[PDB]
């Protein structure tokens, strides 16, 4: 009705829901992740045998 | 003030001769922003093989999507492994940076590819028999 | 009856007691429930959630 977001767990256990809250200001949020550093590449190959 | 961002005085025929090669060309738009009406500036041309064109479509309707599939068209610039014809060093780290369409300034060929959107250069004729 | 000076005209509630209005039409109709949104059900923007 454009008061709640709606998202789906897709690995829910069993069957249940939850309610949660963020503010404006993303500190005010309970609950956050804070990355500085991701996803970086590593690449070689091992020359006991060359594979890579 | 635009020809003289760009140098074109002094520079014209190396952006006229890199996009014909390339046949893509793209430069960086500057902006204040806290007085943005003042932000227009010398820009920055972006090399090829740092930048990539992306779209995406972002509605739905049944059997396929036939509604405003507005497209966006933004581009994705960056550095990384900027070694070839010249021994580049770096380390590792991530990229992939994501610019608006509207902040940048490009200008490509109508010369496509048998398939997708690949933009190929003018020259691209004569590799063939060049080689 | 009471008082002579006129009928109620303001309420103060728990939570629970405003929740239920908002998410009803307290009009005078055949049924209604949704979602709580006929009143303000915060308390962190006002006190005031609206009038019935």
């Amino acid at each position: 009705g454009g008061k709640y977001r709606v998202y789906i767990d897709q690995y829910a256990k069993q069957d249940y829901f939850t309610v949660g809250y963020k503010g404006p200001n993303e500190m005010d949020a309970g609950i956050y992740y804070a990355p500085y550093v991701a996803l970086t590449p590593l690449r070689g190959s091992d020359p006991k045998n060359f594979q890579p | 003030d635009v020809l003289n961002h760009l140098s074109f005085q002094r520079k014209g025929s190396d952006h006229f001769r890199r996009w014909y090669v390339d046949s893509r060309i793209f430069f960086h738009k500057i902006i204040d922003p806290k007085r943005p009406k003042e932000g227009i500036k010398e820009l920055r041309r972006l090399d090829p093989r740092q930048v990539q064109y992306v779209r995406e479509i972002i509605t739905e309707t049944e059997a396929g999507t036939k509604i405003v599939k507005g497209y966006k068209e933004y581009f994705i610039y960056d550095t990384a492994h900027e070694s070839y014809a010249c021994d580049g060093r770096m380390y590792e780290a991530g990229t992939k940076i994501k610019i608006p369409k509207a902040a940048v300034v490009y200008a490509h060929s109508g010369l496509v590819d048998c398939c997708g959107k690949n933009i190929i250069g003018y020259l691209h004729r004569a590799v063939k028999p060049a080689n | 009856r009471q008082t002579g000076r006129g009928e109620g005209n303001f309420i103060i509630a728990s939570r629970n007691v405003v929740n239920v209005l908002a998410s009803v039409d307290t009009g005078i109709s055949y049924a209604a429930q949704g979602l709580a949104t006929g009143f303000s059900t915060d308390t962190t923007k006002s006190v005031f959630a609206g009038v019935l």
